[PDB]
DNA sequence: CTAATAGATTAGAGCCGTCA
RNA sequence: UGACGGCUCUAAUCUAUUAGU
DNA sequence: CTAATAGATTAGAGCCGTCA
RNA sequence: UGACGGCUCUAAUCUAUUAGU
């Protein structure tokens, strides 16, 4: 009949007895378990009764503490017995004893003049005693092949495991910037600007580059500073549009267009520098990048559009920081990084990196995926200006509107996520 | 609105030609493919030491449970796992008595110490190798704890001896490439965790619900250390080669310098495949400087090209050079003048700057693992660490960071580029994980590198990986 | 005329602590002591050399049969016997392109020859071993015959690389100690004779009833190089440590050279026998004199005891120096010099070429084995080599030659002496014998000291015996 | 009952099954075989028949080309068959196929499927199937020790093999010199002997001593060969006797003891040298030493007292040769040793070196001990001269003495030397 | 050559988490 | 060099005495 | 320091038999 | 060093412009 039936405790011991039920089958032995048939729609009982009495050559049990005294085993053991009866087998029932807590004083009345084999050391050699014992009693074999085991495996390992394809969309920390100002201004200085003014601290961002200057303001703007700045022709000036630097499209020997794009890039940051001073924002300097922080108190409940951006933990209050980093690859953006710090009550920090450390790695095993998408956009949504538009202060009618909305990603490879 | 496309996971070939994506099933389902017949194992450390590991190889032939089966899967034993013997019976033993170990550690200069320390070691070593009659497969170093925590690259107190890297590893690694002697280092914490404690009456390293992942790892190192090979690609693209670039800044060898070095793989004739460095730091004086000088470039192509021939005797007709710098046109004016006509050479640069972390909408678990959004035609980002559902969990936490892979010199299609560094990552014996974050042709690169770089200068270095690692 | 005495036989403890006199029926019936595991090969050769090894591992999967069980008892199976696997099937290859082979015999030099040819066979063992990442114990050479055909010195036709030898086997082992890797080289025709036939229709060498001898050799041989101790001694008291120095002529340089090598024995306090060489050759600028210079005398004896002590502890109470000559009164001053008070110090003397040949009044055999005659307090004559009663032939065809053993410096009893010396010559791991001609002290040096005298650029050469043999 | 007997083929088989039962003995289970035994005459079949049917509880059978179709393998199975047959016992007979060669179309109708244990690969393989059967079994058994076995192997491998005490008689080539003269002198001729004369070709042995002459001749001897003689005095000799200086007793600054030792050896050899040549024999001249040949019919047939010394071998001849020496360690002896030479017709010589060793290489294959021990005696008795012993002058009327006896040894250990 | 301003790259070290 | 055994042809060296010092 | 006359020690190489 | 992942403090090199030499 060559059908071979092997019971165990289903489900306690599935790793086991797919473990065996494979091995056996890619060796030509049959193995019936709930394994196979995966299905429900036909009769799940009478199926096995009819198989044992009328297409099954040998029969197999395998002893566990979960299988004893178990009404179903009880009447597998019951009808192979009657089988083994109506066929004067005299070795048709193979117990296998895999539990090590299983002692001798506690075996069944019904064995107990039949040898066991032993798995608790290792499972190699009762394996082994298995296959003698299968091509001595002449056990018939299938066709001898590894497709049995590959298809086995394609079709039932991976039956509720296999990715579902459905539409999902990504954010991400990329605020796409919307608009530029028309046109790059180098103003010509010449030498009226100190030769160690620090155009860098005045109150618009400023390059220097050869004998001019490189701003995005008017040309007699953030005179205050300088002066004597009135008494110079405007026509003294370059003025190159901003669309054809991001284009690929200008480049004079006066500058090149990387230098260019390095400046402006330099202008964007600088601007979001200011910008994020003049919102009322705490900054904690980092090795190399600038992080704002809210302070305690300041926001309301500190709790932010159902999100809270200022917590507590035992001793310490943590704070929920962000950085800018602007880039023209391959598209002008601004990358704002998830940083957390940490305060002893909401306005003074801890002084030390091996405690800010300590609390920072401390936090992230509360917090996922949800926790950081709907911090970051809050305070996103806090630092907007009108409704979807964060503009950065380049003079006196220039601005680059940055949208508080990142870009988002559409995926079509998902999983059903099963809680 | 932008999009990202999807690329699979690919398989490994474990034994009888079957095909699993995971390392652990396919070897606790099919095996590893060579033989071995037994690891002939030696010991060398002090008693307690071997007494610990003594018990801790008797701990691992039972099968050991994990706390949650379905994220991890099991380790059954070593027998019925990688189909070979593996007692305490064979264990032969080399004394390192306590009073030697304690009175090297009393110079108060981690130099000098660590030297004595590490010749201590190694002579044993040597002369057990040379004089003695026993076959042994792994030597397995117990290095006890008070030892180990002092030999770090920085201690602070709460003549050629400037010119070697202070530290016990990679001095051992390093001071024993002209005997070629397999070896594993221990630690008296990873074996008895249960033994050292804290203030409190709790060990140092939980390890009640990573018992399985940690037997796996062990298991896997000490076969194949010994001679094995656990599992191989499934599918490799026939005349294309592959290299691999990591340079190292070596600690003061009479001057502030870098090297390079390499590993490359490829399917040779027999349907093999062939994971073999390319050995030889290659300098520049240069201080920060990391490229290479046309006559290094010109001498790395040949040598690759000629040792490529001689186990086949066709020249590749691709020949990949991952590297995480960039190449400028004076080394690549070095190659493709010995690169012969009928070659193709691309350059391809892999560096995790960048900071794209994408979220989930209404969700707790990250992106996906083989997610890829092609920028252009010479760029893409690659998340190599994600969420598996196979296993249902993430590689990492948190938001998992990036890839980047720029065609820098050369032309190919970007898809097969990704595919192939995808693949990459399926290949790391030290540990028997699922998939890795960097393509080992990268990494193992860098295991090299720390190691050379921690010694004076050697002649004909060997090739094979398990000297090193 | 003088009365005669016997010697008895000695015992060898097998496994399960049992004993014999015999070596082949106590392993063919209890078996070995050490549990290798299995034994990985690699084969360099031609094509024919790869096909002849594995027909001749395949070839003892089949019944071997000699023609008489007790003059020379059969082989019971490899498995069967040595609790190990040697299966064609770990044979690791590395092709030897014959117009190599053949494109070097053009020098008309057999220095150059031969130096050609050893490099070609090293130069891929070395490069396997090396860029190869699978484990070997073994390595086979299968050197093709018309090799050693024309490597005849007496032939004519129808300074730094010239200290070298004139000999394919010696220079080739010598050149691989720097290396430790276990080497047995094989001529093609004694694997395959029955194809290598003369113009008479039969081999040219005859194995029929002999062949079970010659796999015995074989097996006992790839067994000893890979790290198992068949058999041991069980006779062997405390305290005595042996010595056997031979003396030899290096030539190739200035001078003659009469270098000295030795070999050391004694117990190990774990029941074991610690049978090793003692090789730093020590040399003598003096042409003739086979005495060593009182500096050399005491640094031998030095190191020597030096490791004594290190594998005990203690020094011994009684160091037996063989030698195939006699002494000076200078170098054994010298040695009394170094030695301690309480370490008796005997010095021997065996020779050989005496003529003294007893023949049998009443029968035609030969005289047995373990006879003596006592000539006097300080001499007595050893037979090694006749009749045994365990296997009930002669050991030499012809009247056999005697063993003149003589005490010359120092006291000890002329049969003890004399009992030791037959007890020595049951530990012959090169060949599967009953017994040899000579203690093992006296035979194993030679081969020490014929090896490391080819090339001269070694320091501190290796002890084991599985590199030299 | 705590018994397994074992059916093979004596003594074709003995090997094989010796070896199996050794194995299992070792492990503590009792095997009983015919060859174990060795009690024959007494009604053997019947005790053989009474061990099957009463206490055997397994039965073992090997086959092969010569146990097939054998009436002694018939009748034991027969009598395996019925004893199964009365014990209703399945498992009692189990084959143990050991011969490749004996295909199923000729093995034994008895045995044709009956599960027979595979030896073929390897014989562990089928030793620890053995085993396994036998546990399976449940054949009883002690504690592991194999006391039984050494105890066996010591009774029964090593029963007639102990040591035994029988006396012993040796020959040798030793011949003892037995007589010696009275004195040595040196014959002083001070600028009055020959200078270069070439004394060693007088009729008397001499071995010269700065400007004298030692020999034990007087100095009226040898006076034809040197003219100036008779004008001297005598009491210009220093005359030295011989017992002393062989036993040491001689302490004089004029001569060393040891030289004086090896005058007297040298005058040894040159008297035997001279007697030899006396003879009338041919000489051969080897590397160092120089043997004695006789021609070919120099005796009666070439025979003296049915030894043979001169012979043909296939178209070449052969002439027995020895050589001598005179050592004077532990006791003055007269060594002998012995060489073979070869002649093309009879008189001449061969002069090749390769010739004529592989010429002795091949003759001495077929001579024995007693061959050599024959020839060598029978040569010596050629020179003694009249009844026990021969003479070599070393002086005016001085005779030495050699005997024709070797030199005897006592044994009192030998062996019983079982054909 | 020396000393600052930046953007864009590289290689080293050291600390913490892995489950529920 | 798969071993072992038995032979054969060669070359130094030392010791003693003698003649070229 | 060279060359002969001996005895007494030493180390190289080469060749052949193993069964019946 | 049984693995891997994620952070943080630091150091170079290059490119552009300016300036004292
Ligand atoms: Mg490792
Ligand atoms: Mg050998």
């Amino acid at each position: 009949r060559n059908k071979i039936f092997i019971s165990h405790a289903t489900p306690d011991d599935n790793d086991f007895t797919r473990w065996l039920a494979l091995k056996l089958i890619g060796l030509g032995y049959e193995v019936w378990c709930d394994i196979l048939f995966l299905d429900k729609g036909v009769d799940f009982w009478s199926n096995i009764e009819k198989v044992i009495r009328e297409d099954t050559c040998k029969f197999l049990l395998v002893s566990s503490s979960y299988s004893n005294q178990r009404e179903g085993v009880l009447k597998e053991l019951a009808v192979a017995a009657k089988v083994k009866k109506q066929l004067k087998d005299d070795k048709f029932i193979i117990p296998l004893a895999i539990d090590e807590q299983l002692s001798y004083d506690d075996i069944n009345i019904d064995i107990v003049r039949l040898n066991a084999i032993d798995f608790k050391m290792s499972w190699a050699r009762g394996l082994k005693d298995i296959l003698e014992a299968f091509e001595k009693q002449k056990v018939p074999k299938e066709v001898a092949d590894a497709s049995k085991s590959n298809l086995l495996y394609q079709q039932i390992f991976l039956h509720d495991k296999s990715v579902i394809e459905k539409e999902e969309i990504y954010d991400s920390n990329w605020l796409s910037i919307l608009s530029f100002p028309e046109e790059l201004r180098f103003h010509e200085y010449n030498w009226m600007l100190p030769k160690r003014f620090d155009v860098r601290e005045l109150t618009f961002p400023a390059v220097r580059y050869k004998n001019y200057l490189c701003t995005f303001a008017w040309a007699y703007d953030f005179t205050y500073h300088l002066p004597k700045t009135e008494t110079y022709h405007k026509s003294k000036t370059i003025r190159i549009p901003t669309e054809e630097i991001l284009s690929g499209s200008y480049d004079s020997n006066f500058i090149r267009n990387a230098e260019c794009k390095r400046l402006i890039v330099q202008l964007l940051n600088k601007a979001f520098e200011l910008r994020m001073k003049d919102k009322e924002v705490q900054e904690y300097e980092m090795s190399n990048k600038t992080a704002y922080w809210l302070e305690k108190g300041k926001l309301e409940k500190d709790k932010f559009e159902k999100t809270m951006l200022v917590g507590k933990q035992k001793d310490k209050n943590w704070h929920f920081a962000i950085s800018g980093a602007s880039k023209l690859y391959p598209f002008p953006v601004l990358m704002i990084s998830s940083h957390i710090f940490f305060t002893a009550d909401g306005k003074k920090l801890i002084d030390s990196s091996s405690v800010q450390h300590s609390s920072r790695r401390r936090q992230g095993k509360n917090w996922w995926n949800n926790t950081w998408r709907t911090k970051l956009l809050a305070f996103i949504k806090y630092l907007s200006d009108d409704d979807t538009s964060f503009y950065l202060e380049m003079g006196s009618e220039e601005k680059v509107f940055v949208s508080n909305e990142p870009v988002k990603f559409k995926g079509n490879v998902s999983y059903n996520i099963p809680e | 609105m932008k999009e990202l496309i999807y690329i699979e996971e690919p398989k490994i070939l474990f034994a009888h030609g079957q095909k699993c994506t995971d390392a652990r099933d396919g070897l606790a389902l099919f095996g590893p493919l060579n033989n071995l017949y037994g690891i002939k194992s030696g010991v060398i450390g002090t008693k307690q030491g071997l007494k610990i590991f003594r018990d801790y190889l008797d701990h691992i032939q039972k099968p050991i449970y994990n706390s949650n089966s379905i994220t991890r899967p099991m380790f059954p034993g070593f027998e019925a796992v990688f189909d070979c013997k593996w007692e305490s019976t064979g264990i032969t033993f080399k004394e390192v008595t306590n009073e030697d170990i304690g009175k090297f550690l009393y110079n108060s200069s981690t130099h000098k110490r660590t030297y004595d320390l590490v010749s201590l070691f190694i002579d044993k070593i040597i002369s057990a190798n040379k004089n003695e009659d026993e076959n042994v497969d792994v030597w397995f170093v117990i290095v006890p704890d008070e030892i180990y925590k002092y030999c770090r690259p920085n201690s602070v107190l709460p003549a050629e001896t400037y010119n070697y890297d202070a530290q016990f590893h990679d001095q051992f690694k390093a001071r024993l490439l002209k005997h070629t002697i397999p070896t594993q280092i221990f630690r008296e914490s990873t074996l008895a965790w249960r033994d050292f404690k804290n203030a409190f009456g709790l060990p140092i390293r939980d390890f009640s619900k990573i018992e399985g992942h940690l037997a796996w790892t062990i298991s896997t190192a000490a076969f194949y250390k010994a001679g094995g090979k656990p599992w191989k690609l499934s599918d490799v693209r026939n005349g294309v080669c592959y290299l691999g670039l990591v340079y190292k800044k070596v600690e003061k060898s009479k001057n502030p310098r870098n090297a390079c070095c390499a590993a490359q793989m490829f399917l040779d004739n027999g349907d093999g495949t062939v994971f073999k460095g390319e050995v030889g730091p290659w300098y520049n004086p240069k201080n920060g400087q990391y490229h290479l000088e046309p006559k290094e470039a010109k001498a790395l192509l040949s040598q690759s090209l000629q040792s490529y021939k001689e186990q086949i005797g066709e020249y590749p007709k691709e020949v990949f050079i991952h590297a995480k710098t960039r190449f400028n046109h004076q080394e690549w004016d070095a190659f493709l003048e010995v690169t012969p006509k009928e070659t193709n050479l691309v350059g391809v640069t892999i560096s995790k700057t960048k900071p794209l972390k994408l979220y989930k909408t209404e969700g707790d678990y990250t992106i996906l693992r083989g997610n890829a959004y092609v920028v252009n035609e010479r760029s893409a980002f690659l998340w190599t660490v994600g969420y598996v559902p196979k296993i249902q969990t993430a590689l990492s936490m948190e938001v998992p960071n990036p890839l980047f892979i720029e065609i820098n010199k050369g032309e190919a299609d970007i898809k097969q580029v990704l595919k192939d560094i995808l693949s990459l990552t399926k290949l790391n014996y030290n540990a028997c994980i699922f998939a890795d974050g960097e393509p080992v042709t990268l990494r193992f690169a860098d295991k090299i590198g720390e190691i050379l770089t921690a010694s004076t200068d050697i002649k004909t270095p060997p090739l094979a990986f398990k000297y090193y690692i």
